[PDB]
């Protein structure tokens, strides 16, 4: 998985990610946007797989975007037999709850941050305005960073994949590294949901795992766009 | 529009054990069936499936209705025991 969140230089905001699995020839034909109703309006979108009934990719309209990819220190599953039986939540069915009941990009980020989890997680989250953009890096007992945009200081993008940002990427799988150049050369002036989209169709960023990409801007719900790869 | 997905209408006001029929009623149950054993099988390593029992009792008692009320009315729907769906939508949290 990538995701992305950046400001342009404008003040901006806008979410991309790469949604990677392994086998995934039969994901591709079971990967559906769907869009959840309230009171007869369009409450939150995402994209998701047939009988998979959380969201790791979504957004609130207006208010929020939130993807997820997944973090491993090893022992996934024993560690999540262990951490589900006390009341803890499964990480995209956290993010599918955020979405259809946080009132703001500050009350998604605390509640993304604070509940606790059956496993691990990164979740990404951006906002309508400037600087309202966090990579929330997750224990399942809580938050082991808080990492928010500070284009103040010339870090107007945020890239996470599958790896700690203060730790270097592992040389075998760094996709971390093209994605901060290619963004790097895109600059902050021209960041646009075409030229996110770019930079998630780089290799290895994208690569032969790669599911789907979605490219989104809470700002501007009627952009958010998915497409389905290979 | 070419190379998008579908796109589906979930509705928060129809109940948990109906909201997602209408999706499913797109999908070839056999295919659907198939897929969710391909990722139980090459995602789901063979010691979780021995007390995969445990986990739907944790699941029932210690996970929202919701959740568990939509998963249990896809896998009456597609023909599939409740242990594989709360599994195939436990196989993702992580690799
Ligand atoms: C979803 O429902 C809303 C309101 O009921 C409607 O505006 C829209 O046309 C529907 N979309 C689809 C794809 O069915
Ligand atoms: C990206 O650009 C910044 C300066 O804008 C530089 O400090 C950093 O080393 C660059 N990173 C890569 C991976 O090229
Ligand atoms: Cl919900
Ligand atoms: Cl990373
Ligand atoms: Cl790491
Ligand atoms: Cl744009
Ligand atoms: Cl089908």
């Amino acid at each position: 998985c990538t995701s992305i969140v950046a400001q342009d230089s404008q003040g901006r905001i806008y979410h991309g990610r790469n949604l990677d699995y392994p086998f995934g020839k039969i994901l591709r034909k079971l990967t559906a946007d769907v869009q959840f109703i309230k009171n007869g309006q369009i409450a939150f979108t995402g994209t998701t797989f047939v009988g998979y009934v959380g969201l790791w990719t979504g957004q609130s309209p207006h208010k929020f975007t939130i993807s997820g990819d997944e973090r491993d220190k090893g022992w996934w599953w024993e560690n999540m037999i262990a951490a589900l039986s006390l009341g803890h939540s499964p990480i995209s069915w956290l993010i599918r709850k955020t979405l259809s009941e946080s009132e703001s990009f500050e009350a998604a980020v605390y509640t993304l941050a604070k509940t606790p989890l059956i496993a691990d997680v990164y979740y990404i989250v951006g906002g309508t305005s400037p600087k309202e953009g966090v990579v929330i890096t997750r224990d399942r007992g809580g938050p082991a960073d808080i990492w928010p945009l500070d284009p103040l200081n010339g870090e107007w993008f945020r890239v996470e994949t599958n790896y700690d940002h203060w730790k270097p990427a592992p040389k075998v799988d760094d996709r971390r590294t093209p994605a901060i150049k290619a963004l790097n050369a895109t600059g902050q002036a021209h960041l646009n949901l075409e030229t996110l989209f770019q930079v998630l169709s780089l290799f290895p960023v994208y690569n032969s795992y790669t599911i789907y990409t979605t490219v989104m801007s809470a700002a501007e719900p009627d952009k958010y766009l998915t497409m389905i790869r290979n | 529009v070419p190379g998008t997905p579908p796109l589906f209408n979930v509705s928060l006001d129809v109940a948990p054990e109906q909201r997602w029929l209408p999706m499913l009623r797109h999908y070839d149950p056999d295919f659907l069936r198939t897929a969710v054993a391909q990722v139980i099988g090459d995602r789901v390593p063979q010691w979780v499936l021995g007390m995969v029992g445990e986990i739907v009792s944790k699941v029932e008692s210690f996970l929202p209705q919701p959740f568990t009320d939509e998963i249990r009315s896809i896998c009456d729907s597609l023909s599939l025991s409740l242990a594989d769906g709360i599994l195939v939508n436990l196989a993702y949290e992580a690799s």
